[PDB]
């Protein structure tokens, strides 16, 4: 046979669902006999540690499911034998369910039957937040005072993620840095810094672009000294 | 439910070393532990199970042990491609649990944070908000304390700090402070202070702004 | 083979087939085989298991099903061939349910599988256990492959399998474990 | 409560044999099987007779009846003790090709999971020889 494969994906809509809406994710297979082998449902939270959220086993054992406690009653895995698939259906969705999801597969070790994880999925992120789309507010940094000379770009109230925030259409990579998105009241703050020489700026132009697809927000901000 | 403890978050090495990340079970767990391997949040990749036994496609370089309570993977003759995040996991009872996670640094010879303070942009105010900013960037190690002086005196309402990781190319780190206040409260005052602890020098970096 | 001790008396063989004595019957009998030195293999019925001996504890007592009367197997499994077979077998190697240590098994909830396990170490207080489980072992298995050890951890685990095809047809220990069957 | 599998020439089916090929034992060595309980040979030809029985009128209720469970622990003991002993597999007899008389077969022991070579039991299989023609004479007599 060939390459071992779990890819994931959701079955209907995005990622992005409100609280109290359910989410299907689905994780199809190839590269193995799907139906000798148990299937796991797992996620991992921002910050926090990895969560085991639910088994499923073959048909000699009845499809039998195990689930944590958390998602008792809530979640519900499935599997397409036929489809070489496995599913994880989620109801009842909370802001605390906002995580990278994985699907994963468990074999034997040693001669006996385990759980620990051979291959895993590439991951579904997913996020529960009654938060609602809207585009940035793009903020110039320029220093009061007059070698190095260090600007900044400041994105604040920004729903959902990503932004991408560019330097001169990219012409300024080296001494970019670019932060970590903060979220605070519902909305993400970030902050990028460039380091230009003196002769670069105030002399030319130095312009942040920064994007924000799910508004379709384009912000083209020059820092202009002050 | 069964607490695998990862007392090391970071753990600083460098080509060529041994290191050795450790993992303590809050039960006896005997042998039924895995060790797994994953890198910028991706997919991980199982590297141990029963404790002691490599899984196939994994480098020599990879070994474990441990049994009851007290286990530790060790990787000798680190790489490059070996800096990632490596957690255990129990699963010797349900549910199953995994460790918080060490991530896996390079080492690298200690740099003083460039400090730069930035007062609120004009358009800003318009829109009622202040935020002050304060980029600190490349600095080693990442150990820092950051305290804000408006008027002298310190302030930690309003704060928020956002750490990079390790960039790849120069080893570094970097951060930002911001401090959000609205127009009147920042036109109350006229002077800000952005002040950084490092341990490159005793002396507290200071970078402030009037008016 | 055959050969003349005389000119008139000859040595003569007969050998019988285990293929016919275990296919030409409608009775299902418990087969016990030994395919190498670190797999034995019974079956019962619609039960069939893998036995092997090895260090590592699959079952933990503080997470896993204890067993000290074989009524408490009904936690073992769904499969009533696969708890008759397993308490078959503890009754068969001698196993006494009052005064010997009791065995763990894997709550028939769980859905790694079914598995039971027995401590066996020739080590310390469980030596005299151990030598007994051995014996028993040497009865039922005809040259019993002893991988325990002297002072050393040797846990044994049955699991379901599929009987191998290849395993060699032995009815010594088939009759052996209908006779210290009996209790 | 004798609890003895009566066989009652007596002739081994083509299934029964690793030989594929049918044979006959006479009526005089078959009738020592009788409530004879040290005799592998006859403790397989009860089992092998129970089973063609009961596939014409759930395992081992009258197993006792059928074989001998102190021969068998003898062997057992001398499987434990590493000398020669029985894997009720082939057996051994000598038969007087003329006449078509023979003796009661017995077992071809084992040791360190080989047949023992033929020498080392040549006593058996001489003695035997003996006694056919001493049981074959005083049938002649009668
Ligand atoms: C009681 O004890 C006796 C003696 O120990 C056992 O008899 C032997 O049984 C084994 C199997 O348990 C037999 O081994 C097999 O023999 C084949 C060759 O046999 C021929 O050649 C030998 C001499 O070399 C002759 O003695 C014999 O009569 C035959 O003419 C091989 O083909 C086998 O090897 C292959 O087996 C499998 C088959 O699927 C393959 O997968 C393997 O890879 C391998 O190649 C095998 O070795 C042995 O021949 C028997 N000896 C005899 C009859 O003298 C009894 O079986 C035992 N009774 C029990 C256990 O109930
Ligand atoms: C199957 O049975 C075997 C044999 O009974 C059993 O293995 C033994 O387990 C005991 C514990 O129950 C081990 O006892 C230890 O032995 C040594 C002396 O030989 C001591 O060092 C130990 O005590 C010290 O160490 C402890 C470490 O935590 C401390 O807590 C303690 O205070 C002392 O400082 C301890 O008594 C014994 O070594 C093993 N033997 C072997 C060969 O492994 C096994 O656990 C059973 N298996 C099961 C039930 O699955
Ligand atoms: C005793 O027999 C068992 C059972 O295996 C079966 O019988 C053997 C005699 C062979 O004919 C086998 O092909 C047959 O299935 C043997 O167990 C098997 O051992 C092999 C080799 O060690 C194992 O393969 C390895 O398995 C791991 C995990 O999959 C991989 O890392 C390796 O790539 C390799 O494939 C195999 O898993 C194992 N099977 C079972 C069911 O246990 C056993 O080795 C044998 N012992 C001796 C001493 O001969
Ligand atoms: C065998 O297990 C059942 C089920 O236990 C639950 O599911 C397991 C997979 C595992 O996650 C356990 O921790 C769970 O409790 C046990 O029966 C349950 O017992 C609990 C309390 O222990 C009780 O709240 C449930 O209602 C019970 N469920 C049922 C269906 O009866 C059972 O006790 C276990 N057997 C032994 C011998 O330990
Ligand atoms: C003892 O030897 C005799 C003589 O070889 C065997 O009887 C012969 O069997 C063949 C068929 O295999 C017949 O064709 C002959 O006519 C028989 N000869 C007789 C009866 O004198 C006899 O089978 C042997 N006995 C055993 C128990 O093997």
């Amino acid at each position: 046979t060939g390459q071992i494969q779990l890819v994931q994906s959701v079955e209907t809509g995005g990622g992005l669902v409100r609280p109290g809406n359910s989410l299907k994710l689905s994780c199809v297979t190839s590269g193995f006999t799907f139906s000798n082998y148990q299937m796991h449902w797992l996620r991992q939270p921002p910050g926090k540690r990895l969560e085991w959220i639910a088994v499923i086993t073959v048909k000699s054992d009845n499809y039998g499911a195990n689930y944590v406690e958390s998602v008792k009653g809530r979640f519900a895995i499935s599997r397409d034998d036929s489809k070489s698939s496995v599913y994880l259906e989620m109801n009842r969705l909370r802001e605390e369910d906002t995580a990278t999801y994985f699907c994963s597969r468990s074999g034997i070790y040693d001669g006996y039957y385990a759980y620990a994880m051979d291959y895993w999925g590439q991951g579904t992120s997913v996020t529960v937040s009654s938060a609602t789309t809207k585009g940035p507010s793009v903020y110039p940094l320029a220093p009061g005072s007059a070698s190095m000379v260090t600007l900044g770009c400041l994105v604040k109230g920004y729903f959902p993620e990503p932004v991408t925030v560019t330097w001169n259409s990219g012409s300024l990579s080296s001494g970019v840095h670019t932060f970590p998105a903060v979220l605070q009241s519902d909305l993400y703050t970030l902050s990028s810094s460039v380091t230009v020489p003196s002769s670069t700026w105030p002399s030319q132009t130095v312009t942040c672009n920064v994007a924000h697809p799910a508004s379709s927000t384009k912000v083209d901000k020059k820092i202009v000294p002050r | 439910s069964v607490v695998m403890t990862q007392s090391q978050k970071f753990m600083s090495t460098s080509v060529g070393d041994r290191v050795s990340i450790t993992c303590k079970a809050s039960q006896i767990v005997g042998t039924s532990v895995a060790w797994y391997q994953q890198k910028a949040g991706q997919s991980p990749k199982l590297l141990i199970y029963w404790a002691s036994t490599r899984h196939t496609g994994v480098p020599d370089r990879f070994t474990a042990g441990g049994s009851g309570t007290d286990f530790t993977l060790t990787i000798t003759n680190v790489q490059s491609e070996d800096l990632a995040d490596y957690f255990c996991q129990q699963y010797a009872t349900y549910p199953l649990t995994f460790g918080s996670g060490t991530k896996l640094e390079l080492k690298r010879t200690d740099a003083a944070p460039t400090v730069s303070i930035f007062p609120p942009s004009s358009e800003q105010l318009t829109s009622g908000g202040a935020s002050v900013v304060c980029f600190l960037n490349n600095f080693y190690p990442k150990d820092i304390n950051v305290k804000w002086k408006i008027d002298g005196s310190e302030r930690q309402n309003g704060v928020l700090n956002s750490w990079t990781d390790q960039d790849s190319k120069d080893s570094t780190y970097s951060m930002s402070s911001t401090l959000t206040l609205t127009k009147d409260e920042y036109e109350r005052h006229n002077s800000y202070t952005c002040e950084a602890t490092h341990k490159t020098s005793t002396s507290p970096i200071v970078k402030s702004f009037n008016r | 083979e055959a050969f003349k001790i005389g000119l008139h008396t000859e040595f003569q063989t007969v050998s019988f087939s285990m293929v016919g004595l275990f296919s030409n019957n409608p009775h299902d009998c418990p087969l016990l085989c030994t395919l190498n030195k670190s797999h034995l293999y019974i079956k019962g019925g619609n039960a069939s298991f893998q036995i092997s001996f090895d260090d590592i504890a699959v079952l933990l007592p503080q997470y896993d099903v204890i067993i000290q009367h074989p009524a408490d197997m009904s936690w073992c499994s769904k499969s009533d061939d696969q708890i008759w077979l397993s308490q078959w077998f503890m009754n068969a190697v001698g196993h006494d349910w009052h005064l010997d240590p009791p065995f763990l098994c894997r709550n028939r909830t769980k859905t790694e599988g079914f598995i039971f396990q027995v401590n066996t170490s020739k080590t310390g207080v469980n030596e005299n256990y151990a030598k007994k489980f051995k014996t028993g072992m040497h009865h039922l298995y005809r040259e019993y492959p002893d991988s325990c050890l002297n002072g050393k951890l040797c846990l044994m685990k049955a699991q379901p399998t599929s009987w191998p095809l290849q395993c060699p047809l032995d009815h010594v220990n088939t009759l052996h474990f209908l006779t210290r069957g009996k209790n």
